[PDB]
This record gives structure tokens, C-alpha cells and sequence, in this order.
RNA sequence: GUGCUUCCUUCAGUACCUUAUGAGAAAUCAAAGUCUUUGGGUUCU
RNA sequence: UUCAAAGAAUCAUUCUUUUUAAAAUCCGGAUUUGUUACUUUGAGUA
């Protein structure tokens, strides 16, 4: 049944209805005290608000994301 | 039934071999960390039941041949033949058997029950030239060319094969009037098994 | 691929929902302002978009602002005379030519230079057909270097 | 590259039929293609089909009844006059008793018989058996 | 005193009632929002019934500008309030005009694609569900020469008493607007 | 006027000299499990058998009836 | 498993194997297939 | 880039009627709206 498919989001970016694999991230450093916002698969580095520190290490797909840290997905 | 499943487990039909065969994928539950492929087992049961039903649907039992060229399924198939009506072949299948009219050992059935379409492939092939349906107690890796029903099991492990055969026989008996339900069937596995 | 034998399909593909997502707080005006600032700072359209995506929380300027980013630049009046892609191509060509001048025996480079020239001429033609380029605009191997600025 | 979406779609359908599929994912939907599919459905050859709207050229997936022998485009959409039809149909489709030769006609797309009934011939899209 | 002014018609049965309700809400400041009916107006309404045991539901045709500015922003609150007040299910839509392509308006030169029929229909679909937001349109051509639009909405609405009923109402309203069958759903 | 047989899976319809193609017959149950007199029938064309999709087709057919329950 | 390594899926290369109610004059060919059920586009011969 | 919808006849199908927007025109009713290809009717041909 090509129409109502179930577990195949492990297809390529070219599914039945194309989605992106990327998503946005509510992110926080250990002790900057804020939602910083982020895009997974971000090319250019993002500097957090206060002390401008590397939050995302840039890379060939899905930014490495610095130190321990924590990220919620933005959802919706 | 859980009992059947338990029996299967005790034997080994849950393990299929390495090499998956894309058309068999659906029957396989998942692969293991080892490098083996575990068959879904409920599927094996249901399929087996279906096969049994089909067998029963044949009017007279004698014209439903069974086959295994393997040395250690041969015994099992003989037993099956004895218990139901069905011919066994056992061992050396002759290439003319279902086509060549004039041959001595001709005998053209209404169903063919192979144990393994890998090794007993000739028989399977023949089934095409005489419109014989073919059920197959096939492995994970096996080719399902010409086989109608594929019961997913394992063929490598002789004991497992024997068990499967026994189960099938039991099912057929149940379907027929001979051994009523609720009562377990008297004869054992080990009886079917090679040595 | 237009010129190689390359046949890859690596691509951005946007999400089904094209009315902006709930979590996006930025009002349009602010984002427009930001875009303008970026443009002023020397960034090109694509680059600007990338910056917006990464540094600020915003996926697509098209979902927040009805308009696409080039359009808004145009509206604000900070649009380049010479379109992004075309400009880039020209730059590349210039670079190639310099190399050739330096280093005469490079055959592969020359071949690639020809290809880039051809592509420019296509792109250039297309722009002429619209009204982004003026009709009086050939691309010249002599001038080229001065053009980019 | 693509040129005639419709042709490609028809080819895909044919392939599916040959294999004996059931479902088949016609990959760029087109108004024309949709119309063609509808026509086919009307004359029984195809089942349901769920034109899925992306936010682009849509995909159709189409439900097959194991009934089509072939379906096809005839590229160069030759203008075809009403008198010129008969010869064309003789050339193409396997019997006068069946098969359908689909024209785009200023009264929408319709089969050769329909065209005849109307009066207008037009440009010839394709056919099935 | 006002009330007739909040609508843009000659008062008729239900529009007037709706206006009154709005005024009351403005006066009272129910639930959370206040002075939001100062901003709102309406053009017209239509009561429609469904294939039910009972229930009638309401289109509220809103001038487009107003919809764009205020109603879009605060829709959930408004609709819920209306439901609480008048047990009839309500939907806001923008009265947006459709134009034939080949036709020549005094305005424009070339119709904008905003005003095209298809686009308008899409927009009204978007409008009518508004607690939720569409996941995927998908148009089943039945073999009978019918077309069914099988729309599926996101989560969110799954936490409500009115789900299936609401969906049915939406479908009905769509039918009324655009003589189109439709079916609605959600994911498990 | 011999009207030929339609493969119950793919509807391809199968001629005299096909062989290969098979009319598999499934016997019914009556409450106990005992063999009911009746028999539900599927013809399967040669092409599907050759492919190996035959088993899948059979499964689908069963699902369409009530005979077995998993589809795939 | 010990940042790398493997395994899964997937892209783009790139070969090979079996299989063709697919093709072919055959040799063979996952393209040489979807071709008297002949028309996706196009250049050359 | 206006998709569609509903009613009557016939042996699931065929042929017919009606309306679903916007602008100009006419005494709430009634009636015009890109160019060419293509196609249909004609006209005119010893
Ligand atoms: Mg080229
Ligand atoms: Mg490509
Ligand atoms: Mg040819």
C-alpha cells in the first residue's frame, strides 16, 4: 500500500510526501539562562547571547553541538 | 496455540539462516546481534494451519506427494506419508516424474509438498509443467519460485524440519475426523526425527 | 548536472506547512530590518538567508514575510545591479582567467573556463530576457574583472 | 528531461500492469493526466486513485483492476480532423469493437467514439486496450 | 445603539443575534480577551444543518481585511466563546472574492493567483479548521466519477469533546461553500 | 464457447497451454476445526508463480476472505 | 564495540552474481528491457 | 490560473436542462469578456 505508509521515514528525503530531516532546537548552554534557538544542520556557527561562545560546531551534516549542553526540539 | 509455539522453540524453527531473501522479509521478525534471522513464528503457525487445510481439501489423500532429498528429512516424510495417505518420495527425485508419461515411476499428484526449494528445486521446477500447487517448508534464504505456500521454518536443522512435519500431520489429522480436538495427538516427535 | 556527468540530488526540501510555525515570535518588520542590515553588511541573498536561518530563529523569510528576500531587498532598494548567481559565475571566470594569464599550460583549467563562460552566457541571456540585466551587456573577458564590484 | 509528464505516467502504468502490481505511484500529476485517468476509470480499466497533494507537482497513486492490456501516449499530438480519425484508429487500436483513442478536443478530452458523436476531432493524446 | 453596525447587512435572524453576542462578550470580558469585538465586524452568516440526529452550524462571512488583521490572531478564543454562548458550532471564514481568469476586470490586468478559484478554496479550507492546521490534502477519485477530498489535521484537536462532530460540521460547511465532498481525519 | 479462467490474484486470465498456473483449493472448517464439506478456491497464473509473488498474492487473497489474518 | 570502529538506512559513484510469461538472430543484455500491445525528447550514422 | 454541483429521459451507461463568482451593457430582471495555432461549421470554387 503506497498511500498509507507507516515506518518508512527511513526512506530518502524523497518519501511519499517530502519532509525535511532537519528540525529546530530550543537550546541552552550550562548557565547562560535562556532559550537560544537553533537549526540542526546549521552551517555557520551560532554564538549565544551573552558570552559569545561556540554553541554549534559546524560540520558536513547535523552540527556537532558543543560540550554537554541540552536541547529540546522546537516541536510543531 | 502456545503449546505448538513452545514445541517449535524447543526444536529450532524460530532461527532461520543468514541471507534473508527480500520476499521472505515479511515472515522474518527481526535479525539478531549474532548474524541470524528470527522467523515470526505466529506466521509460521498460521501458514502451517493454512497448508494443512489445503492438504485436507484434496479429495483422496494418496495423490499428494511429499519430498525431501535431504537424508534427515526423508524419515520424517516417510512418517508423514504413513500417517496421512500421501506418497513420500524420499531421497533421489527423478527428473521425469511429473512430466514423462512413459517412465515407470510416473505418478502425477494434485499437491506437491517440498521440504526445501533450495535443494529439492528440481521437484519444484517440475511442479510448473503439470500445474501442481506446491507448499514449501522453506527457510529464510530460500527461493520461492513456483511455490504457492511458503511455510517459514528452517531446513538446515533436521530436528526442526521433523517437528514441522509432525505439526503439519497433526493439523491434517485434526482437520479430518480421526483425532478429535482437545485431545493431544498420541504419537511423538523423535518418532519423526532422524535417528 | 548541466555540465559534468554529475547526477547527484542533494537538495533543500521545504516542509509541507508554509504558514509560519507556532514558535516563531519575530514580527515581520523586525525580520525585514534584520535582512536589510545583513544586506548592508555585504552579504548576498543566499548568504543572508543562511544567516537568518542560523543566527536568528527563522526558517523561511517567505513564511514570516509574504515576500521572498530578494524581493524585499529590491523594495528597500539595496538590490545588486548584477544578480547573485551570475555575479558569482563572473567572479569564478575572472579567477580562472587570472590563473590562465599566470600559468599558460593549464589545459583542464582552460576547458573549465570555457564551460563557465558558456554558463555565464546562458545565465546572462536569461537575465537579459527578463530585465535584471540591461540589453547592452555582453560580458567581456577584458572587462569582466571590473564588472563584479 | 521530462517533456511529456503524461507519457511517462502512462508508461509507468503499463509497466505496473505488466508486473501485476495493484498500486502504482504516478509521480508528477498533471491536470491532463488526471483527466485521462478519470476517462479510463469511466470506461472501467482503472480503479480508484488518490491524487496526493504535496505542495508541488502532486503524486498520484492509482489502484489497478488487472484489466489494462496496454495504455499509451501517441506523441506528436497530431491535430486530427473528424474524417481523418477512422484511419488513425484502424492503425492504432486492436479492434473496432474495443479500445479507446483519446483526443483532447475543444469539448474537453474524450475518446474517438465520443468525438464522432459530438462532431469535433482534435489533438490525439493516447489510447488503451 | 451599535449591534446593527457590527454586521454589514440588513439584520436577518441570526446575524443580529451573533452581533449581540459579540457585544455582550465585549462588555463582559469573558475567559481572557477584552475589547476584541471593537475590532471585529462581519459581512454575513449562514446557518446549515448536517446528516445528524440534530445540530445546526454557522458560517460567519468576515470582511477579508478584518480577518487578516484581528480574527486570524485570536480565533481559538473567539470560536470557543461563541460555542459556549450559542451551542450551534461556528466557523469564521473570510469573504474573499473569486475571479475568472479570462475576463478583464477594470482592476488588475491579469488576475492575481490569490483570487483564483482553487487558491481561494484552499484558503477557505485553511480558515475553516483553525483550532488545528492541515497536515495533508489528498483527493480520492472514487471509481464512480466522484471526488472526495480526504483532509487530515494535526494533533491538538484530539483533546476536545466535539472532535468527530466538529469534523462533520467542517465537511458540511465546505460542501456548502464549494459543492465539494470532503472528509476529515487525524493521525493515531 | 469456453470462457477461460481469470487468475484470482492479478486477473490476467490464463490459456490452455499455460500449465504452471494452478487452481489451489482451501478446505473449510466448521466450528470444531473438522473439515467442512465446502472448499474456497483461488486460481493463480503462471507469471506470478514464476516471479515468486505467488505466496504474497495468496496471503492477500486469504486476507480478503477470512481464511488467514495478517495481509502483508 | 573501543573521538574512531562496526552494524542499519539512505544518497551519488561503481562493479559482480542469480533471475527473467522481459528482450534478442543468437552470443548474450537490469539495459541490448517497458518494440507489429510499434510515437517521452533529441543529435548523429 | 473555474474545479465542480444538481434535476429529467434511456438500457452501470447515453443525450438534454439548470446554477456557481467578477466587470461592462439594458428596463430587482436581461445580455458581452485576451491573440494565434488547433478544431467545427460554412461560404466560394470549371
Ligand atoms: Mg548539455
Ligand atoms: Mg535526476
Ligand atoms: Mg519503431
Amino acid at each position: 500500500n503506497p498511500d498509507p505508509v507507516e515506518e518508512s521515514k527511513k526512506h530518502k528525503l524523497k518519501r511519499l510526501i517530502p519532509t525535511p530531516n532537519s528540525y529546530f532546537m530550543d537550546v541552552k548552554c550550562p548557565g547562560c539562562l535562556q532559550i537560544t534557538t537553533l537549526f540542526s544542520h546549521a552551517q555557520n556557527v551560532v554564538l549565544c547571547g551573552s558570552c559569545n561562545i561556540m554553541l554549534c560546531q559546524p560540520t558536513g551534516g547535523k552540527c556537532k553541538l558543543t560540550e554537554g549542553c541540552s536541547f529540546r526540539k522546537k516541536i510543531e | 496455540k502456545e503449546e505448538s509455539i513452545a514445541k517449535m522453540l524447543i526444536c529450532k524453527v524460530h532461527i532461520g539462516t543468514k541471507n534473508l531473501e527480500n520476499k521472505m522479509k515479511r515472515y522474518v521478525y527481526t535479525r539478531a546481534k549474532d548474524g541470524v534471522h528470527i522467523i515470526n513464528l505466529a506466521k509460521t503457525y498460521e501458514k502451517l494451519q493454512l497448508a494443512a487445510r489445503i492438504i485436507v481439501a484434496i479429495s483422496n489423500p494418496a495423490d499428494v506427494v511429499v519430498v525431501s532429498a535431504r537424508p534427515f528429512g526423508s524419515r520424517a516424510v516417510l512418517k508423514f506419508a504413513q500417517y496421512t495417505g500421501a506418497q513420500a518420495i524420499a531421497g533421489r527425485w527423478t527428473p521425469g516424474m511429473l512430466t514423462n508419461q512413459i517412465i515407470q515411476k510416473f505418478t502425477e499428484p494434485r499437491l506437491l509438498i517440498v521440504t526445501d526449494p533450495r535443494t529439492d528445486a528440481q521437484s519444484v521446477k517440475e511442479s510448473a509443467y503439470a500445474n501442481i500447487p506446491v507448499i514449501a517448508l522453506c527457510d529464510s534464504d530460500s527461493p520461492l519460485e513456483h511455490v504457492d505456500i511458503a511455510i517459514p521454518c528452517n531446513n538446515k536443522g533436521k530436528e526442526s524440519i521433523a517437528l514441522m512435519y509432525w505439526l503439519l500431520a497433526q493439523e491434517v489429522l485434526y482437520l479430518k475426523g480421526v483425532i478429535p480436538r482437545s485431545e493431544p495427538w498420541n504419537v511423538m516427535v523423535d518418532m519423526f526425527l532422524w535417528r | 548536472r548541466m555540465y559534468g556527468k554529475g547526477k547527484g540530488i542533494s537538495s533543500s526540501t521545504l516542509p509541507y506547512k508554509r504558514k509560519q510555525p507556532s514558535w516563531l515570535k519575530q514580527k515581520p518588520s523586525e525580520i525585514e530590518d534584520a535582512i536589510i542590515k545583513l544586506a548592508k553588511k555585504g552579504q548576498t541573498p543566499s548568504q543572508i538567508g543562511a544567516t537568518l536561518r542560523d543566527n536568528y530563529g527563522i526558517p523561511q523569510v517567505k513564511s514570516v514575510t509574504g515576500n521572498k528576500i530578494l524581493r524585499i531587498l529590491r523594495a528597500q532598494g539595496i538590490a545588486t545591479t548584477i544578480p547573485e548567481d551570475l555575479y558569482f559565475l563572473i567572479k569564478k571566470a575572472v579567477s580562472m582567467r587570472k590563473h590562465l594569464e599566470k600559468n599558460k599550460k593549464d589545459k583542464d583549467c582552460k576547458f573549465r573556463l570555457i564551460l563557465t563562460e558558456s554558463k555565464i552566457h546562458r545565465i546572462s541571456r536569461y537575465y537579459k530576457r527578463k530585465k535584471l540585466l540591461p540589453s547592452n551587456w555582453k560580458y567581456q573577458s577584458s572587462t569582466a574583472s571590473a564588472l563584479i564590484a | 528531461v521530462r517533456m511529456s509528464v503524461l507519457a511517462d505516467c502512462l508508461k509507468t502504468i503499463n509497466n505496473a500492469e505488466k508486473r501485476g502490481r495493484r498500486q502504482v505511484l504516478i509521480r508528477p500529476s498533471s491536470k491532463v493526466v488526471i483527466k485521462f485517468l478519470q476517462y479510463m476509470q469511466k470506461k472501467g480499466y482503472i480503479g480508484s486513485f488518490e491524487i496526493v497533494d504535496d505542495h508541488r507537482s502532486g503524486k498520484i497513486v492509482v489502484n489497478l483492476l488487472g484489466r489494462i492490456n496496454k495504455c499509451a501516449v501517441i506523441s506528436p499530438r497530431y491535430d486530427v480532423k473528424l474524417d481523418e480519425i477512422e484511419k488513425i484508429i484502424t492503425s492504432i487500436l486492436p479492434s473496432r469493437l474495443f479500445g479507446h483513442l483519446i483526443l483532447t478536443t475543444p469539448y474537453g478530452i474524450m475518446d474517438h467514439e465520443e468525438a464522432r458523436r459530438k462532431h469535433t476531432g482534435g489533438k490525439v493524446l493516447g489510447f488503451f486496450f | 445603539a451599535v449591534q446593527k453596525r457590527v454586521l454589514k447587512s440588513n439584520p436577518s435572524d441570526l446575524e443580529k443575534e451573533i452581533a449581540q453576542c459579540l457585544l455582550d462578550i465585549e462588555l463582559s470580558s469573558s475567559s481572557d480577551i477584552k475589547t476584541d469585538a471593537k475590532e471585529i465586524k462581519l459581512l454575513s452568516c449562514d446557518l446549515i444543518e448536517v446528516e445528524k440526529l440534530k445540530k445546526k452550524t454557522i458560517l460567519i462571512y468576515i470582511p477579508y481585511k478584518i480577518y487578516t488583521t484581528y480574527v486570524r490572531k485570536i480565533q481559538r478564543k473567539l470560536i470557543n466563546e461563541l460555542e459556549k454562548k450559542t451551542k450551534k458550532y461556528v466557523v469564521l471564514v473570510a469573504k474573499r472574492t473569486i475571479l475568472k481568469g479570462k475576463q478583464k476586470n477594470k482592476s488588475f490586468k491579469i488576475i492575481p493567483r490569490s483570487r483564483t478559484l482553487t487558491s481561494v478554496y484552499d484558503s477557505i479550507l485553511e480558515d475553516i479548521v483553525s483550532p488545528s492546521e492541515i497536515i495533508g490534502k489528498r483527493i480520492s477519485m472514487k471509481a464512480d466519477g466522484k471526488r472526495v477530498f480526504k483532509i487530515m489535521l494535526d494533533s491538538k484537536e484530539r483533546q476536545r469533546d466535539n472532535i468527530e462532530e466538529k469534523l462533520i460540521s467542517f465537511a458540511a460547511v465546505y460542501k456548502k461553500i464549494t459543492r465539494r465532498d470532503a472528509v476529515f481525519s487525524l493521525p493515531p | 464457447i469456453y470462457i477461460p479462467r481469470k487468475c484470482s490474484a492479478t486477473s490476467r486470465l490464463i490459456p490452455a497451454k499455460e500449465h504452471g498456473a494452478v487452481q489451489i483449493n482451501v478446505g473449510m472448517v466448521d466450528a470444531n476445526g473438522v473439515y467442512n464439506g465446502k472448499t474456497e478456491t483461488f486460481a493463480i497464473s503462471g507469471h506470478v508463480r514464476q516471479n515468486g509473488e505467488s505466496d504474497a498474492c495468496l496471503n492477500r487473497l486469504m486476507y480478503e476472505k477470512k481464511l488467514l489474518s495478517f495481509q502483508n
